[PDB]
């Protein structure tokens, strides 16, 4: 093994996404719980490490635009600035469904805002699996 | 530039091809008996033909590198 | 005291931990550490060994980054005997070779033998045969059977021989070719009254007593020849036979020393069985105050050292893959550490088998001892050695945080 | 496997173009043991000191991580700060890590919070790794590039890599240069250019003046 | 090793210092430091100061079992 | 297995039959695997077992003694002379008698980095400007005050937060 | 090789079974390993190989005595074997 090498006239040809050919789903959605006894009014210990309360001091990132490329993401109201990218698996999808559950842990644990009285969005279109 | 080499580079050998497990029945139905010990009675069957065959082809040593387990 | 032995800081400006033997040295008011003791007599230019010192004591003190130089030898001790001897030698695998040096006399006792006078030995090298005898190395050819024959060899058994270590054949001195000797102008007339013949003819003359004398026509006059030579001549076409002389007439006639016989031996060459003596060596020897060394060469069955020691020859790690460097190395009896080659140059070889250069200055003479004479060295076989830097006084003083590192180690093995 | 290696000019091509025309900065997991194919690398060899991330004994390739030039791959580490030596690949494209246990986040199919998925069984399992230790890199890379504007990809990436803490090799395969740390990432004086080893070690010792 | 603000509680490496003022890394395995006789609790230290002494090779069984013919000056 | 000459002063490690010189204490350890010291023996004796070529690790530590105070305490220091300055690294505790006193209340000091000025007080660095009249009057500065400020090492404007 | 070989009454003689090399298939060279189900490479060893080397001595020994019979051969090769 040697480090790659690049060619730069291989660059693939733009254009809307989609499969290169036709597929169908094969198995149920994977469910998903809570394990005893947690309790979510203490905070996760991964951020006692990242002491985010003293980064926050220069903003909150405020503008800056972050690509997830992953199983989807699926809307919720903690998410109120989530944007449909497309989807390369499904020839009609929007990319806005995490059948695996795992597209939606991987963007809440970057962009989930924290809690408040009243939500922003309190409507809930999404559809059924 | 190789040191590999055959026990006896000077035999002929006779090849010939008995057994396989890239290969399958196309009507797997078997009926009576179970699909599993149906394919035993298949090699014992197949397993002595070979051996006639490759005694009237004049070969003075066989040898039997596949066995079955029972 | 002798119950819990200690010690106090002194005047001596080398000490040492007595808990973890650490090294240090002082300068000023400050204590340094220090890589090893060549360097800490080369600061401080005292030939001394250190002093030992309580850790309690060596803690109150001000301390310094390291100072010296990495890898300098670590112990002295003159060493320098009346008779100085060194052998380059070699063993055949059972492709492939191996060089040993050795240092101190060598052990000549079984089988082994010097390989003096009608013994020879043939190897390959650089796609040619050499010969060697009486201490020198000649060429040979497989087609020349004009040669061949009267000399004994074989062309089998000249193009089978096994191989030769670069080392050991820049260390043999080449001599004339085994060739048939060339006689200028042959067949002119010659210069002389009353020849026999023209140039480049033979003559031979009967006696009273003892084996006929030959002799061969020359530009100037006639040399003689040995038996073993003028059949070398006679088998090559030519004159079916020498011109028979009477004794008077060639007594009469003048004699000349013109060509060189020093290649053609005697007799048949005793060709040494490679497979009985897997191993030949080598050997210089050299007497303080001797006019010149004396070169031999030896063959036998194992290297020339004793059984009981054959154990203790040090193996080295050899990171050069070229020829200019050895193998293994041996410290016999009676070796040199301190030694001087041919505006002479001076060297220090440690019992690990490394050289170090030393200044010729009164600085070095001193700081480092060695203000003894060293003994004499080939620098032929020296040169075998892996060098390490030159251990001046402008070397040594010098700091460092961390050392370079090394590129090219090799495992240990337990 | 690094046995029959695809071929991959179509993806090299890609990251280029991103990285380079486009400025984005491209986050990647180091990938999980647990994965179908994923086998575990070898690491430095202090016999062979050739080349100190040891390029000739890989056995496992992991794409696009590979990219090391223009991807920053990210490893795992517990919540105390030991590596997760079981699940991290380990290769020498490895260059930071960061958190990957106790993991949480909103749930999918619900409107709450979650902390495991049904297994392939009655089991409920815990989600740990490498694809989360990215999505915090990831995070901190975001409030930087808010800050510094100014900066473009290639010198956002070395601001990330000097202020984390080193392990005792300084640069090892397990994490890379070390573990991530937001506050000093957005506040240091970090050096603008790459890294340059000194010129020469040695400097000359001042012996006093010998006494008359 | 820990962190610099007045609440961190990690520890992610061990470190030597000598009073000569250089660090030099320990490999953790239970060979290391039992061969070293640093089989002990280490004292917490701040990353921000840490990092200003000069840093010296590894420590670690692995590394230290390699000969040399002569070393390289420079 | 560890031995030194008791003349010399050398140090030697034993592995299998041979012996090797080491170049320092903390390669032989890790050589052994024992905690050992360097057992003193005489040099007539060295001289019979077979040699090997050198091992270990250049440079490394030649001393231990593992140390645990009951608190750890580190300072990075910053000295200015008369342009300039020097950063020294102390370990343990500070001494505070005579003159010296510890930063609380109102007492603060002003330094420059990047041009910039900084004021440090109550443990933090805060950022102000020599433009800013309303804010440097009220506060006691001057102008001129904040110009002559003297330089700050990159070694403290990285620790104070 | 007590956790590979299937110890029945029939056993009469053995041979080596490890460190197997032969020529390659689909190929000009030389192998020594297949790859498995998983992208892991798996080494060839067992009986199916020992098999093979007393073939081997067998077409060897019934050059040299071409009189004897088959079950004479056999009788040859077992009275020479260096026994447990």
């Amino acid at each position: 093994i040697s480090p790659p090498t690049i060619d730069p006239g291989a660059l693939p040809p733009d254009g809307p996404p989609g499969p290169l050919a036709p597929m169908k789903q094969n198995a149920y959605c994977t469910e998903v719980g809570v394990l005893p006894g947690t309790d979510f009014q203490l905070q996760p210990k991964y951020m006692e490490m990242l002491n985010l309360n003293e980064a926050w001091q220069f903003g909150r990132g405020d503008g800056v635009k972050v690509a997830v490329i992953d199983t989807g993401v699926t809307p919720h109201p903690r998410l109120p600035r989530l944007i449909p990218g497309g989807d390369y698996v499904m020839a009609g999808g929007d990319g806005l469904s995490d059948c695996d559950a795992h597209g939606t842990l991987v963007a809440s644990m970057i962009a989930a805002v924290p809690a408040n009285g009243a939500v922003p969005l309190p409507s809930v279109p999404r559809r059924p699996v | 530039p190789d040191a590999f080499s055959g026990i006896a580079p000077g035999v002929e050998i006779i090849s010939i091809r008995q057994s396989s497990q890239a290969f399958g029945l196309k009507d797997p139905y078997t009926g009576d008996e179970d699909p599993q010990t149906a394919q035993k009675i298949d090699n014992v069957e197949t397993m002595a033909r070979a051996i006639v065959h490759a005694a009237n082809m004049g070969a003075s040593v066989i040898n039997i590198s596949d066995v079955m387990c029972m | 005291s002798f119950i819990s032995p200690s010690g106090q800081l002194n005047e001596s400006p080398i000490i040492a931990d007595r808990d973890s033997g650490a090294l240090y040295v002082r300068v000023g008011d400050r204590l340094y550490p220090a890589l090893n003791l060549a360097s800490a007599r080369l600061i401080t230019g005292r030939p001394d060994n250190p002093h030992l010192v309580r850790s309690s004591q060596i803690a109150t003190m001000p301390r310094g980054p390291l100072v010296g130089i990495p890898g300098a030898p670590s112990s002295f001790s003159p060493k320098s005997p009346p008779a100085s001897s060194w052998l380059v030698c070699d063993t055949v695998a059972t492709q492939g070779v191996t060089v040993t040096v050795i240092d101190g006399t060598p052990d000549l006792t079984g089988h082994r033998q010097i390989l003096s006078g009608s013994d020879a030995v043939v190897l390959r090298y650089g796609g040619d045969a050499w010969v060697i005898r009486e201490g020198r190395r000649s060429r040979i050819e497989p087609t020349n059977r004009a040669v061949l024959l009267p000399l004994g060899l074989t062309p089998e058994q000249v193009s089978q021989a096994r191989p030769m270590s670069r080392a050991l054949f820049d260390a043999l001195p080449v001599g004339p070719e085994l060739l048939v000797p060339e006689v200028p102008n042959a067949g002119g007339p010659a210069t002389f009254p009353g020849a026999p013949g023209p140039i480049g003819t033979v003559i031979v003359t009967p006696q009273i007593s003892g084996p006929q004398q030959y002799s061969l026509v020359l530009g100037d006059g006639v040399q003689t020849l040995p038996p073993l030579v003028a059949q070398i001549l006679q088998n090559a076409a030519g004159n079916t036979k020498p011109l028979t002389v009477e004794p008077s007439t060639l007594a009469k006639m003048p004699v000349v020393n013109r060509l060189d016989l020093s290649a053609y031996p005697d007799n048949p060459l005793e060709v040494v069985d490679i497979r009985e003596h897997p191993s030949t060596c080598w050997w210089w020897e050299r007497t303080a105050g001797e006019n010149r060394a004396r070169v031999r060469v030896v063959s036998g069955p194992t290297i020339p050292v004793a059984a009981t020691e054959m154990n203790k020859v040090v193996s080295l790690v050899k990171a050069d893959t070229s020829g200019r460097q050895a193998d293994q190395v041996y410290f016999g009896p009676d070796h040199a550490n301190f030694v001087a080659v041919t505006s002479e140059s001076l060297w220090w070889v440690t019992d690990a088998g490394a050289r170090f250069g030393v200044e010729d200055s009164k600085e070095a003479r001193d700081a480092l001892g060695l203000t003894l004479t060293p003994s004499l060295a080939p620098w032929v076989a020296l040169r075998l050695l892996p060098q390490g830097p030159t251990l001046s006084r402008a070397d040594a003083l010098v700091e460092h945080d961390t050392l370079p590192m090394d590129m090219t180690p090799a495992e240990l093995v337990v | 496997s690094a046995r029959n290696v695809i071929d991959q000019r179509a993806l090299g091509a890609a990251v280029h173009y991103a990285a380079v025309d486009k400025d984005a900065v491209i986050v990647a997991a180091a990938g999980d043991g647990s994965k179908k194919d994923c086998k575990q690398n070898p690491i430095f060899d202090p016999l062979q000191p050739d080349d100190p991330r040891a390029w000739n004994a890989v056995t496992t390739v992991v794409t696009p991580s590979w990219f090391h030039d223009y991807v920053l791959t990210v490893g795992a580490v517990d919540a105390n700060g030991q590596p997760l030596s079981k699940m991290s690949i380990a290769g020498p494209w490895v260059s930071i890590s960061a958190p990957g246990t106790d993991v949480v986040g909103l749930s999918p199919r619900d409107d709450g919070l979650i902390n495991a998925i049904d297994g392939p069984d009655n089991s409920l399992l815990v989600p740990a790794g490498t694809s989360f230790s990215a999505a915090i890199v990831s995070g901190v890379a975001a409030l930087v590039r808010a800050k510094f504007p100014e900066l473009s990809a290639y010198q956002i990436i070395n601001r990330l890599i000097h202020t984390a803490r080193p392990p005792a090799r300084g640069v090892d395969n397990q994490v890379g240069y070390g573990v991530v740390d937001p506050v000093a990432a957005l506040t240091w004086d970090v050096p603008k250019g790459p890294a340059e080893p000194p010129k020469q070690l040695s400097a000359p010792l001042v012996v006093p003046q010998p006494p008359a | 090793v820990t962190g610099n603000n007045p609440g961190a509680q990690t520890s992610e490496s061990l470190w030597w210092v000598t009073d000569a003022g250089a660090r030099f890394g320990v490999e953790d395995s239970k060979e290391a430091r039992d061969a070293l006789g640093l089989t002990l609790t280490p004292s917490l230290a701040p990353w921000v100061a840490l990092r200003l002494l000069p840093q010296g090779p590894t420590l670690s069984r692995a590394d230290a079992l390699v000969e040399h013919d002569t070393l390289p000056m420079d």
